[PDB]
């Protein structure tokens, strides 16, 4: 009985209505990549020149090492779409290295692709400039979910 | 006419023109050569269709 | 997506429905489409010869459909090409003193912007602003050559 | 006196050389370069006018589109658009009264 | 360009390996790489030639 | 006897030249047009200066 | 808001720049001057530090 549901449809949903042709996918081995198994299967179908980068296993004692080479590997092709199909702790270790470098402001694009978009600090790039997205499963709008949280 | 280019766009008599699409009418498309640039201007506003 | 007031609901997705968008802006930030009128009189504005199977702006040609886009390429706003369907340019009523023409849409708030054959005159100066002259031109003479011989 | 543009030219025509017509030197050229040819453009102009670009008062496209004007005259832009729509795309070609 | 071709059906196998390939045509793929066991690549093979 | 500016750059017997500095001279030098181009051209290089 | 990257340029004027936390502008891209009146390299600060 999963109560997950399924995120990969969603997001192969997103990608076609920001009409993306080539994007870097960062993901982790650790959560697995049936995701990214989805969008390299529908790269070929719908024609995307996707940079998949596994960001999995790097050591925490050269973060600031690694993350910086990547993004200077993700500058070859001056690739300003991204997708994060990684963790919430995850994201904010990617999110805090986006801002130190300054990929951030007005121009690039970031796809959060996990259920839990207001789940993690994000106010962070809020005032960046660069557009982020996201999926949301618990919709705090509700009602049912307001006389929960209060 | 006299064998030569500048005289075949001279006078607008004898009309001239080239293929609908290809590397010859490209070619006087971008031409930035005051004699060939004369040329495009005609066949590009020559009616009827050279 | 994150925009600057944060986390905005934008769509939701389903698997029956896939993405359904509930937009907020309408707008938004329109801004405008300057309303540009003229008179079809060759060689200034003139109907293509297939106007029909054309439409928007490129319908028509001419040397003020040139003048068209010379002008909002250094301006930088959006023309829209609008016939004033009169069609000559005002000159107004004696006793009605009612602007006709394009000056007439000027003045009016019908239109934005006037390019066309418009001669700069003190009556039309007095209600409106015009530009340097762009064609110097005045009355000159016309005949034929005959001979025929004679 | 006519009462149209229209029979103005086509008075001078059915004339055989007997009738001349005063009217703007802009569209007295613009006849002299289309079929069947038979219209010229003799003498100078008699007064000093000009075409412009009319705005609202206090609009915001004003002062920019008059200094726009200026830009074009001065590049060229504005004598090749009109060497384009009354020599290029005319039908009696500006080398047709050059050499018959 | 990477497909995982593994999860495919056998009774769909015809109608699935020509939509395959349908889409390696997009971009005129001349250069594919079958990391199958020798089971299913005696079964990409066969797709091919026909 | 009194043609026009077009053909007065067709010949070289009569010479042509403006101010050596003015409006004048900065019209033909910018000037994208074919006919005062070449006449740019001409008393750029014509020697003895005109 | 996204000001530090390849383009802009601060000076901090103040007589303690390296007082202040520079490592989070040092990797934007953006210049940063200042000036410093505590040199930590001269031998008198240097047995001040230890």
């Amino acid at each position: 009985i999963q109560m997950r549901p399924d995120l990969k449809g969603a997001l192969l949903s997103l990608i076609e209505y920001y009409q993306w042709d080539k994007f870097a996918y960062l993901y982790d081995s650790d959560r697995g990549l049936s995701t990214l198994q989805a969008v390299l299967d529908s790269a070929a179908e719908k024609k995307w020149q996707v940079t998949a980068i596994n960001v999995g296993n790097i050591n925490n004692d050269k973060k600031d090492e690694t993350y910086r080479s990547l993004f200077q590997d993700l500058e070859l092709k001056k690739e300003r779409r991204v997708i994060l199909d990684c963790e919430r702790d995850k994201v904010n270790d990617i999110v805090d290295q986006v801002i130190t470098i300054g990929k951030h402001v007005k121009g690039y694009h970031y796809i959060i692709a996990n259920l839990g978009f207001t789940d993690g600090d994000l106010l962070k790039i809020q005032f960046g400039g660069a557009e982020v997205s996201g999926f949301q499963i618990v919709d705090y709008d509700d009602s049912l979910v307001s006389k929960f949280i209060e | 006419p006299i064998e030569s280019a500048e005289d075949l766009s001279k006078q607008t008599e004898i009309a001239y023109g080239t293929l609908d699409s290809g590397s010859t009418k490209e070619f006087f498309r971008r031409s930035k050569i005051a004699v060939f640039d004369k040329m495009w201007t005609y066949m590009r506003s020559a009616e009827p269709s050279v | 997506e994150l925009k600057t007031n944060g986390p905005r609901k934008i769509g939701y997705w389903s698997e029956v429905d896939k993405m359904v968008l509930t937009e907020d802006d309408t707008s938004g930030l329109e801004q405008k489409t300057v309303v540009v009128t003229t008179i079809l009189e060759s060689p200034y504005v003139m109907m293509k010869k297939n106007h029909e199977m054309l439409e928007g702006n490129e319908r028509y040609e001419g040397y003020c459909v040139d003048l068209a886009a010379e002008i909002a390429k250094h301006c930088g706003f959006k023309y829209k090409l609008t016939i004033v369907g009169d069609g000559k340019y005002g000159a107004r009523d004696a006793d009605t003193k009612i602007w006709n023409g394009m000056v007439g849409e000027l003045v009016y708030g019908k239109a934005d912007i006037a390019i066309a054959p418009l001669t700069i005159t003190l009556v039309r100066e007095e209600v409106i602003d015009f530009s340097k002259p762009f064609m110097s031109l005045g009355i000159s003479i016309m005949i034929k050559k005959p001979q025929k011989s004679k | 006196f006519v009462r149209t543009t229209a029979e103005g030219v086509a008075r001078v025509r059915k004339s055989k050389g007997k009738y001349a017509y005063l009217l703007e030197s802009t569209m007295n050229e613009y006849i002299e370069q289309r079929k069947p040819c038979d219209t010229m453009k003799v003498g100078g102009n008699l007064d000093s006018k000009g075409y412009g670009i009319a705005t609202p008062k206090g609009s915001s496209l004003g002062t920019p589109v008059n200094l726009a004007v200026l830009k074009l005259s001065e590049q060229g832009v504005l004598d090749k658009l009109k060497n384009k729509w009354w020599y290029d795309k005319g039908e009696c070609g500006a080398k047709d009264s050059g050499s018959k």
